[PDB]
């Protein structure tokens, strides 16, 4: 023994023990998800209230990448801020040489390989975070999904959290039942269902819900945060679900 | 990130032992067998071509490699290691030598540099010894024929027959016996192929067998005529054909 | 600065400087020692732009010092010199190269030998009977060459460089305010107070 | 093994508090703030009786108007004066004027937690800062190797310190004379001291913005150890 | 981190020993013997080959005996490898040296040289230090013939006669009982065989088991000449002084 | 670059590194420094365990950093030759922009403030070398003598020594030295370092060199005999 | 246990000790007191002496004319934080002409103590901060711990018995909210919040350190007699 | 080849009285023979009672006077709120000025 | 017991981590083949999407590192991705310094080497895959070279990797033993697809639809994947006789 003592090191089993000690993290963390609708995508995450003395609807957590990227994850908030830091930095930097934005594939890769990178050496500690983005781009809309270890799939819905499972199987019901696909519009309103349901992983605590969204036609293909009757809306429909 | 592996991963114990090198050293015993015999007229060096698997064409695995158009190398022990140590040890002898006297170096100093490298890997920082031991055979003007080992500590010692890896005792044994100071090429070759059949199990043929010499120039292996003083590489390797002819004779 | 002149003779070698420094209208001092002692049995004169020269010198004694208490040995005027002339070789091609010329005179105490080298600012050395840097050698050489005999005594050696120095002080514009003279032998190195 | 730069448990930097004791091991420092000045003596220590007493240099002058007193590994001190000297100078030539006490100070307790794997320890010495400035008058501070200063009215460092200190609890008023205070130095090193306190293995010092840091005299301090011995036989 | 896996080679023991150089040593205690003798007239070097084969190319095989210039040499006990590193730097100190002062380098001055790099190793930079003990075998016009040693601590002292690697402890008893001052170089060279013939592990001394070698003025006037022997020449100096 | 903080605290306050190099100066050959009225006397042991020694070429335990100054040392010899180098350098980089020869006192913290720089710097070990540094000020017939050790630490002493059975020959010199009348002359001085080092040497052969420092550059290594003859006169005074 | 000898090691249960140590480091500090209204924001802050003799621990640090924090933990780190925030603001004004946002000052405190939490060698940070600001968006209060998490708030308190003071302002929460224009009354209620706190011990004049920020308000520093009004 | 210098014009006046003092300056801002500013400030409060004016090169102008104010801002910053004296911003200004001894602010400067 | 956290040798000359590596190579439970044509090479390998959420078309262990050279990879995919970037780094830097095309079997000693690296140097772990490159070189025709953790590399005739590999290899070295020559003998792609996918099914005992499976075909100056129609139409020739 020992071997998880150590980044980097494989155990006998070929496992990376501080990289699934990462995601412990992870699923100690609030819950978020994403949504992959018919022109774009929506981001929601839970926001456990500690206190009376937060101010409401300030300590905003979703994340804005370019203009046309939302970022939201689980874990670590520190560890998710520094890895859409270096996120801007890959899209700057893509664009300032190619001058279209970067496209949501090749931005997924590039923050999949910078947090594998985390898991090369032992005098770097892995990313405690797993971060669910996308956006819109030439080919469409994109829906990704990253754990600690650098690995990440594109996704129809994703989830992740202490309330993950419980997220999952709302989203496997919504892929079911609307094959065709499902509007900007209801993916908002869904998403609110969504976290709403996975609060019952975390019921302790209220919370407040946090909506953004990308879509060609509602937003232009821009990220943008739900707000005020169209935010109040999706509250309402989420609360008349759970009655 | 940085390598922060700036201390030596090879240490004395307290028996005055390096522990690293003596482990690199029961890797090469692992290994397998390869040889080198000097005659009065050549150098003979070879190594069985152990095939991983069938489906594998062991003819694009290399075990033994051209250095120079006059000196060549076999291997016992990782493999990995081996082909990483040709391309360096190709390269220093132009950086070290041929890009400062135009030609190329004498067997002696371009396995004093191979040494040199496999020394540095044993006292360096955040790394570990080679994990090979090298058979070295050439020739130069001044010091005619000669056959060189070089161990994972950076040692090295001239050879007139020598053996390492797998059956390395019992092949130096076959080899006292029967070499002597007035064997020409050939009858080296035969001893050589005589002493690797009893450290090879499976099939023993053309295809098996990596077998390379250092003997005349090869005037029709140096691409061009025209220039008189140029004539041709001493290392030749042999082929599957020539092999077999050998072991009808055998 | 100005003048700097050698003589090796038969038992000692005799350096000549001169004493004025001149910035640009004034004569600023009369009575500079344009020299140092390298070691109890060398001394080097120097001469070249303002600065550097002291710069330099002082450099050279430093290190030749320090060889001496490493080794609690004095090294010989042979490698003396060749120490002086890889640091000025090596100084001609930095980004600001030493503007100065040397003059090293020696007795070698093993040979039992006086030894005068001229060194320029290039790195150009040459073991000789007698020499000079700048316009020196124009005036004094042909006197040289004419009375000059490998076994002079230091006596003999200094009454040529008298007529030498009356050479220059006849035909050169420039004043250069007499010169100090030193005599390097066996016993080590001194200075003539009256010239 | 484990890193140079770890918390405790507790949340404490274990190279922090392990310089502390050394710290606790030093001979002793005393510096007392008054309105006429600020006094500084400390506990000589020498080893041997061969050794001569005059060459122990544990206070010292950083400016005209700042000087310090040392306690524990007294070799690592050396870098933190030459760093003081130098930053009191450098200001002076920036800004032609003294440096504040204060800003001295902060100044030597920066480099404290520059160390890591910078310098590879913390420094295993405390010093007591004393000095004067036109704008908060006569200053006594302590600096650490955990970087925190604390300004004090009176202080003591080193072994006899927690005895001594309580000794400067109950003598302490704002009302201390110059003259008052180097009696009461003298008196409480003399309290923790192992050896029999003499001009040859105890010290004194002041800082007076008349006449700037001086250092006194063996005389000089002999002459007001007689007068201790009798004042204290006075009653 | 990377601190878990890092031996620390450069620190005291609580006795106040550097524990990888006196590792180091003890590695050089099983090395073949060397040994050196200073005469009026001249300097011997003799070393004994480790275990060797009969397919052993001796003729163009070194492993003991290196020449530094024209007027020093050494003789090596420990790790080949290692030595063969400290030779090549030496070397080229050498020729620092003859380019810098146009003369050739004092003995003494080649040596601290090599030990304060062996020192360095033991100091600073975590690295292990060089497992070779160095015997210097050299001569200027200062102090004449010189005999020095160095081992992996740095330190290096003179001496009249020395030996280094195995057995030294019975080699160093053997030529202080008949080592001599006004000893010659003939007298020498019989002195060393003699001491290695007695000390050594082998069941017997032959020519194919040693390197030689000679430091002499024996060279036509007031110049020094550096004689490796050959193999049949160690065999008939064998012969001569009565050991084969 | 090797990083490595070797040298760090213990839970008691304590830098074991440093405390250990002090263990192999307890460890190296005797050294002993003695001050008279007018110079000061730099004794050293030669262990006898080495004979075959050439005496003329092996190091002298003895060095001149300048023509008025000397270092003598205990521990690692090694160790000593890079503060010996450093200190040399130093004395010509002084006289150099100073145009004044350094004095005892700078030279010692010059040496000291290296020592102490290789205790709290990462990568490196502490010396194992305390050193004794004597002469005399340059126009001053003021005897200097000094100690360094591995810590840092430095001071100035009438009388003292280190190295291996130094407590023994501190001893006989804490009651033989007076300070109100140091040795007068040097022979005095030279007989009273002898006498020291008899207390701890063994034989009085070839084991004690003796350094004479006086001042304006006045320095001279006694040999064989002239030390043999003050070995002599010490132990017939001593059959009584 | 066995996963707390360095930042670069999780356990497993997926936290990080070293920081957890770290914030142990601040519960030890003295108490300090951070509330705001809609025109202002205050600190309050329990400044703690060494002994009789010796002087009070500063804990108020001035970072800009629009902002600054109160510390509670080590010391010097509070030293290297506000004066990084020191810079940045100076960078935001020079470069930009622009007034350092409260908002953005917490996201680049986060960021800069987290770096110390995924590499090797370094240390995190053991302070934590209460920094408060008027800026284009009004008042704001901000809670730094150096695990790099940075939260925005009405009120709240931080270091040794702080969830006394925490409590009043939950309670309080409607009443010190709604103190506009009336910068003593939300002093009186930020004293009377550390007070919840205070055990043994009670606020005297060279105890007691008071800062206040808002809409024609420079952010100022009040101790000794200036606070006398306040006990 | 490009000049990194140019001449923006102006005058300015310090004048020392017994208990006051006075530093003015015209308003005219020119390059060559055109007006860009009929008002553009040129004497600028520093802060600490101290004003100050850089005339010559304008940018260069603009960035002592910019520094200046930044070093009386850190000088409040590093030592207790301390007044910065006119003496001491007199010696902290040849230190600004000579920092760029071989590149200089092409300015005269007055406070 | 260090010296199974880092790469060095243990007291058998092993390396443990190496060793280890190559365990990981097996996390993913894929089965890939690959075999030559007379003017090809083809490469197939198994498709889990195990997640209904996912979206079926971004799971891929097949990468188009040059228009010549393809790559598939066995094992973790940040691990796969990680050498997928670095050989497409490479093949582009070739072309430029040397004026032409990286060969497949050149790529294959390039990435051999960077892992015969970390294998040696402490301080980088190795990656836990095996890559398994193809292409038809315009020197050496139809091409298979693969790569491990270890840093080796060899040619092959063809080859298999994964979890039930020696299956498959053992059902191809029986085809060759009877065909007595070192590639299939067909002249369309399309048929050396379909012997590819037919001689999996008979070695893994599986049957396949369009999505169980992922085909990489490499031809003279391309190299590219099949769609899933594609794929179909391959299933539905192979069902029809
Ligand atoms: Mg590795």
């Amino acid at each position: 023994t020992g071997y998880d003592l150590s980044n980097s090191v494989f155990s006998p089993d070929g496992r990376n023990f501080q990289v699934e000690y990462a995601v412990k993290a992870v699923e100690n963390g609030t819950t978020s998800i994403g949504i992959k609708c018919n022109d774009g995508v929506v981001f929601a995450v839970e926001k456990l209230i500690t206190s009376k003395l937060l101010v409401p609807q300030k300590n905003v957590k979703i994340q804005v990448v370019d203009r046309h990227i939302g970022c939201v994850y689980s874990g670590l908030i520190p560890d998710g801020r520094h890895l859409v830091n270096r996120g801007r930095e890959e899209a700057a930097s893509f664009k300032k040489l190619y001058k279209t934005p970067i496209p949501i594939p090749a931005f997924a890769d590039r923050l999949g390989q910078y947090v594998q990178a985390h898991t090369l050496y032992n005098s770097v500690r892995p990313f405690g975070v797993s971060t669910i983005f996308g956006g819109v781009d030439k080919n469409g809309a994109h829906l990704y999904m990253l754990e600690p270890s650098g690995s990440y799939w594109g996704y129809k819905g994703a989830a992740t959290g202490k309330g993950r499972q419980s997220a999952k199987a709302e989203l496997e019901k919504l892929v079911d039942h609307h094959p065709e696909g499902l509007s900007a519009r209801e993916a908002v309103k869904q998403a609110a269902k969504i976290i709403y349901l996975a609060h019952e992983d975390n019921k302790e605590k209220d919370f407040e819900l946090e909506i953004s969204w990308c879509s060609l036609s509602e937003t232009n293909g821009l990220h943008k945060f739900v707000k005020g009757d169209l935010l109040q809306e999706a509250i309402d429909f989420a609360q008349k679900e759970i009655n | 990130m940085t390598d922060r592996y700036s201390f030596s991963l090879t240490t004395f114990s307290p028996s005055g032992k390096l522990g690293q090198i003596d482990y690199a050293l029961t890797a090469v015993k692992q290994g397998v067998t390869s040889l080198g015999i000097k005659a009065t007229n050549g150098v003979v060096i070879a190594t069985e071509k152990k095939s991983s698997s069938p489906l594998a064409m062991s003819e694009t695995l290399s075990k033994v490699s051209l250095l120079t158009p006059d000196i060549g190398a076999v291997y016992s022990g990782m493999g990995p290691d081996y082909r990483v140590l040709v391309d360096k040890s190709r390269k220093v002898a132009h950086t070290s030598y041929k890009r400062i006297y135009g030609e190329y170096p004498p067997t002696k100093l371009l396995v004093s540099e191979v040494a040199k490298i496999m020394q540095e890997a044993t006292q360096s920082g955040g790394v570990r010894p080679f994990g090979v031991s090298l058979l070295i055979a050439g020739h130069d003007e001044f010091n005619g024929f000669s056959l060189y080992q070089v161990d994972p500590s950076g040692s090295y010692f001239p050879w007139k027959a020598t053996a390492i890896g797998k059956g390395s005792v019992a092949a130096k044994t076959f080899l006292e016996k029967r070499w002597n100071d007035e064997l020409e090429l050939e009858d080296a070759i035969h001893i050589a192929l005589l002493t690797l059949k009893e450290s090879v199990e499976g099939e023993f043929n053309g295809d098996t067998i990596e077998l390379a010499i250092i003997g005349d120039e090869n005037p029709d292996l140096l691409g061009y005529t025209g220039i008189p003083t140029d004539k041709g590489p001493r290392f030749r390797k042999l082929t599957s054909q020539e092999i077999n002819d050998r072991l009808e004779a055998l | 600065m100005d003048i700097i002149l050698g003589i090796r003779v038969q038992d000692s070698v005799i350096l000549a400087s001169s004493k004025a420094v001149t910035r640009g209208i004034s004569v600023l001092k009369d009575s500079d020692d344009k020299t140092r002692q390298l070691s109890p049995h060398t001394l080097m004169s120097f001469a070249g732009e303002a600065g550097d020269t002291v710069q330099f010198a002082e450099y050279i004694q430093a290190n030749i010092q320090l060889y001496s208490i490493r080794e609690d040995y004095e090294l010989s005027p042979q490698a003396v010199s060749s120490f002086v002339r890889q640091e000025l070789a090596k100084s001609i091609r930095s980004r600001r190269p030493y503007q100065v010329n040397v003059l090293i005179g020696g007795y070698d105490k093993k040979k039992n030998k006086p030894e005068l080298y001229q060194i320029d600012y290039l790195g150009t050395k040459v073991e000789l009977p007698y020499g000079a840097h700048g316009y020196s050698g124009f005036y004094t050489f042909s006197l040289l060459d004419h009375h000059y005999r490998p076994d002079m005594t230091t006596e003999e050696g200094l009454d040529l460089l008298k007529l030498c120095v009356q050479e220059l002080e006849k035909r050169m514009p420039m004043d250069f305010k007499g010169v100090i003279v030193k005599i390097v032998d066996k016993d080590g190195i001194r200075q003539v107070d009256d010239f | 093994d484990r890193g140079v730069s770890t918390f405790s448990p507790e949340g404490r930097l274990f190279q922090v508090e392990y310089s502390l004791e050394a710290i606790k091991l030093g001979s002793t420092a005393i510096g007392i703030a008054t309105k006429e000045g600020v006094v500084l003596g400390v506990e000589k220590r020498a080893t041997s009786p061969l050794l001569e007493s005059d060459s122990i240099e544990k206070i010292v002058e950083i400016d005209r108007h700042i000087g310090c007193a040392m306690s524990g590994l007294t070799a690592d001190a050396r870098s933190m004066i030459e760093h003081a000297r130098t930053a009191a100078v450098t200001h002076n030539l920036y800004y032609d004027e003294d440096i504040n006490v204060e800003s001295l100070t902060q100044s030597v307790c920066d480099l404290a937690l520059r160390f890591g794997e910078l310098m590879s320890r913390p420094f295993g010495v405390a010093l007591l800062i004393a000095g004067h400035d036109a704008d908060d008058g006569y200053q006594l501070f302590h600096a650490e190797p955990s970087g925190t200063f604390y300004r004090y009215n009176a202080k003591a460092i080193g072994s006899g310190s927690e005895g001594a200190q309580a000794e400067l609890l109950n003598e302490w008023h704002s009302s201390l004379t110059l003259k008052e205070a180097e009696l009461l130095v003298l008196k409480i090193l003399k309290q923790v001291m192992e050896e029999k306190l003499d001009e040859n293995n105890a010290q004194l010092s002041c800082i007076t913005k008349q006449d700037g840091f001086k250092i006194y005299d063996n005389e000089k301090t002999a002459e007001l150890i007689k007068e201790l011995k009798e004042k204290e036989a006075a009653e | 981190g990377s601190r878990r896996y890092d031996s620390r080679t450069t620190i005291f023991s609580p006795e106040g020993r550097l524990y990888q150089v006196e590792y180091a040593l003890e590695s050089i205690s099983h090395a073949g013997t060397a040994i050196g003798i200073m005469a009026s007239d001249g300097i011997v070097l003799a070393a004994e080959r480790k275990v060797t084969s009969t397919l052993l190319e001796q003729d163009t095989s070194t492993e003991k005996l290196y020449k530094l210039n024209d007027k020093i040499a050494v003789a090596v006990a420990g790790l080949t490898a290692d030595a063969e590193i400290l030779i090549n730097t030496a070397r080229i100190h050498a020729q620092n040296y003859l380019k810098t002062y146009n003369e050739d380098i004092p003995v003494e001055i080649l040596v601290r040289r090599l030990s304060d790099i062996k020192q360095g190793y033991t100091q600073h930079g975590g690295l292990r230090p060089f497992g070779v003990s160095f015997i210097y075998a050299g001569y200027d016009d200062r102090y004449g013939y010189q005999l020095y040693t160095s081992n992996p601590s740095g330190n290096y002292t003179g001496w009249k006669a020395i030996s280094v690697g195995a057995n030294t402890s019975a080699a160093q008893t053997l030529l202080q009982m008949d080592y001599k001052d006004d000893m010659k170089v003939d007298d020498a060279i019989e002195l060393a065989l003699k001491t290695l013939s007695k000390t050594t592990d082998s069941s017997a001394l032959t020519y194919d088991r040693l390197e030689f070698a000679t430091i002499r003025k024996g060279a036509n006037d007031g110049e020094v000449y550096q004689k490796i022997f050959k193999p049949q020449e160690i065999k008939d100096i064998l012969v001569k002084t009565g050991i084969t | 670059g090797y990083d490595r903080a070797l040298s760090i605290f213990s839970p008691d306050g304590h830098i074991f590194q440093v405390e250990y190099a002090l263990e192999a100066v307890k460890r190296g050959t005797c050294a002993v420094g003695v001050k008279g009225k007018n110079c000061v006397v730099l004794g050293c042991e030669r262990r006898s365990t080495l004979k075959l020694q050439d005496t003329r070429i092996t190091p002298s335990k003895v060095s001149k950093i300048d023509s008025h100054v000397v270092l003598s040392f205990s521990g690692l010899n090694a160790d000593s030759r890079i503060l010996i180098e450093k200190a040399r350098v130093e004395a010509q980089s002084h006289r150099l922009t100073l145009e004044d020869p350094v004095t005892v006192e700078y030279l010692t913290r010059y040496v000291a403030g290296v020592q102490q720089r290789y205790t709290q710097s990462g990568g490196v070990r502490p010396f194992g070398v305390s050193t004794l540094i004597a002469g005399f000020d340059p126009r001053d017939d003021e005897p200097k003598l000094y100690q360094t050790e591995p810590s840092g630490i430095y001071s100035s002493w009438s009388a003292q020594t280190i190295g291996r059975n130094s407590k023994t020959v501190r001893e006989f010199l804490e009651k033989n030295y007076d300070r109100k009348e140091p040795p007068a002359t040097v022979e005095e001085c030279v007989k009273l370092t002898v006498r020291s080092l008899l207390e701890v040497v063994q034989t009085g052969a070839k084991n004690i060199e003796i350094t004479v420092v006086k001042p304006d550059s006045d320095i001279v290594a006694l040999s064989s005999e002239e030390i043999n003859q003050y070995v002599t006169q010490i132990e017939q005074e001593k059959q009584e | 246990n066995n996963y707390d000898g360095d930042t670069v090691t999780f356990s497993p249960t997926g936290r990080l000790f070293q920081v957890e140590y770290a914030l142990e480091a601040i519960k030890q500090g003295s108490v300090t007191v951070g509330l705001r209204s809609n025109t202002h924001a205050v600190l309050v802050a329990l400044k703690r002496n060494a002994d009789e003799l010796s002087s009070y621990q500063k804990k108020i640090i001035k970072c800009d004319e629009h902002m600054g924090l109160s510390l509670a933990g080590l010391a010097p780190d509070a030293r290297v934080l506000s004066n990084y925030l020191r810079q940045q603001c100076n960078y935001s004004s020079l470069v930009f002409n622009r007034k350092l946002a409260v908002e953005r000052a917490g996201h680049l405190l986060c960021d800069k103590a987290q770096k110390n939490t995924q590499s090797y060698g370094g240390r995190p940070y053991g302070v934590g901060l209460l920094i408060i600001g008027y800026d284009k968006s009004g008042a704001h209060l901000l809670e730094f711990q150096p695990s790099g998490n940075v939260t925005e708030l009405y009120g709240t308190a931080i270091g040794a018995r702080s969830q006394g003071a925490k409590t009043y302002l939950e309670r309080t929460l409607d009443t010190f909210i709604k103190i506009d224009g009336n910068p003593d009354e939300l002093i009186k209620a930020g004293v009377e919040a550390i007070s919840q706190s205070l055990r043994d011990e009670s606020l005297t004049v060279d105890n007691l350190s008071i800062a206040i920020v808002g809409k024609d308000t420079p952010f100022t520093i009040y101790d000794g007699e200036a606070v006398a009004k306040y006990i | 080849q490009f000049n990194p210098y140019g001449d923006n014009g102006g005058t300015i006046l310090g004048i020392a009285g017994e208990d006051f003092a006075v530093l003015a300056g015209d308003t005219r801002n020119i390059t060559d023979y055109s007006i860009n500013s009929r008002y553009e400030p040129k004497v600028f409060d520093c802060g600490d009672n101290i004003v100050m004016s850089a005339n010559g090169f304008a940018a260069d102008g603009d960035a002592l006077v910019k520094r200046f104010k930044n070093s009386v801002k850190w000088y409040h910053f590093d030592h207790n709120d301390k007044k910065l004296s006119i003496n001491s911003a007199a010696r902290n200004i040849q230190h600004l000025l000579y920092g760029k001894r071989f590149f200089p602010y092409y300015v005269h400067t007055i406070i | 017991g260090y010296d199974r956290h880092i790469t060095i040798f243990s007291p058998e000359g092993r390396l443990y981590q190496v060793e280890y590596a190559f365990k990981a190579t097996n996390q993913t439970n894929i089965n890939s083949l690959a075999v030559r044509g007379k003017d090809c090479t083809v490469v197939i390998s198994q498709k889990k999407v195990p997640d209904k959420l996912l979206d079926p078309t971004t799971v891929s262990y097949i990468f188009c590192i040059s228009r010549t050279i393809g790559m598939v990879v066995n094992g973790p995919i940040p691990d796969a991705r990680n050498a997928a970037l670095r050989a497409k780094a490479e093949a582009a830097e070739f072309r430029y310094k040397y004026g032409y095309d990286m060969p497949c079997d050149v790529l294959a000693k390039r990435m051999a080497n960077l892992s015969q690296i970390y294998t040696q140097r402490a301080y980088m772990r190795p990656l836990g895959v095996i890559l398994t490159f193809v292409s038809v070189d315009e020197e050496l025709g139809p091409s298979i070279y693969k790569t491990d953790p270890a840093g080796y590399y060899v040619g092959y005739k063809a080859t298999a990797t994964g979890p039930k590999q020696q299956e498959i290899t053992t059902n191809l070295e029986n085809h060759f033993k009877k065909s007595k020559i070192d590639h299939i003998n067909e002249e369309s792609w399309e048929k050396v697809v379909e012997f590819a996918i037919t001689h999996m099914i008979d070695a893994l005992g599986t049957e396949f639809s369009k999505n169980d499976l992922e085909v990489g075909v490499a031809t003279k100056d391309k190299f590219f994947t099949l769609s899933a129609e594609n794929i179909e139409e391959r299933l539905v020739a192979i069902a029809e006789q």
